[PDB]
């Protein structure tokens, strides 16, 4: 029961998320390998995902979480990047979507940079890069990320390199 | 699909070392996210 509605890039709502988007790109020591190498991106469109059940099975958590952390969801907007959006916007995140070799474990994993997220739109590492012409630095297919509510509630803070 | 550390929700991956990068977070429940907006794009040759 997902129905997606375009947002009109003279929306403020559009224009905030390609703010987001646009804002948070960085510079990866990777030096391009697994997400290619840019310093912006050309947003084609944006799309609202619209689903009562995959919402109210959100909101329904996140009052859970927000009464064990006094009254706190701790609740922000991350992005997401996967080979599996399209499963993703359906039927909502699940332990499919896990990153099993993770540096805190296996959970699902969301970031501040878009950039970050943008090394797995083609699977972990970058895949073996696009689709159509095998590359992870593709300047011509269309990429696709997801701009997340995510519920932290008491987030364990880990130091890491 | 692990566990949060017991008292925990979710963990946050503070990067300690590189100043510029921001943060990462992790979720051990699906129902913790939702999948907001979808953006679709090209990443862009730079100058
Ligand atoms: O945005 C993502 C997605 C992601 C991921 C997606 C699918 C998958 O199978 C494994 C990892 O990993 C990450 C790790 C760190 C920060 C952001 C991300
Ligand atoms: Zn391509």
């Amino acid at each position: 029961g997902t129905i997606l509605i375009d947002l009109s890039p003279d929306d403020k709502e559009f224009q905030s998320v390609e703010e987001e988007m646009q804002s948070t790109v960085r510079e990866h020591r990777d030096g391009g390998h697994a997400g290619g190498i840019f310093n912006r991106y050309n947003i084609l469109k944006i799309q609202k995902v619209c689903n009562k059940k995959l919402w109210e099975r959100y909101t329904h958590r996140r009052k859970e979480v927000s009464e064990e952390n006094h009254n706190h969801a701790n609740e922000r907007m991350l992005f997401h990047g996967s080979p599996f959006v399209n499963a993703i916007i359906h039927k909502g995140f699940d332990e499919r979507h896990a990153y099993i070799g993770g540096m805190f474990g296996a959970g699902i994993y969301f970031a501040e940079n878009s950039s970050k997220s943008n090394q797995y739109v083609y699977g972990i590492g970058g895949g073996t890069g696009c689709p159509v012409h095998k590359d992870r630095s593709c300047y011509i297919c269309h990429r696709q990320l997801l701009f997340c509510r995510v519920t932290l509630g008491k987030s364990f803070l880990q130091f890491s390199a | 699909m692990a566990h949060s550390p017991p008292g925990h929700h979710s963990v946050t991956g503070r990067p300690s070392v590189n100043g510029l990068a921001l943060a990462e977070y992790v979720i051990y429940r699906g129902e913790q996210a939702y999948p907001e907006y979808l953006i679709t794009y090209q990443i862009m040759r730079p100058e």
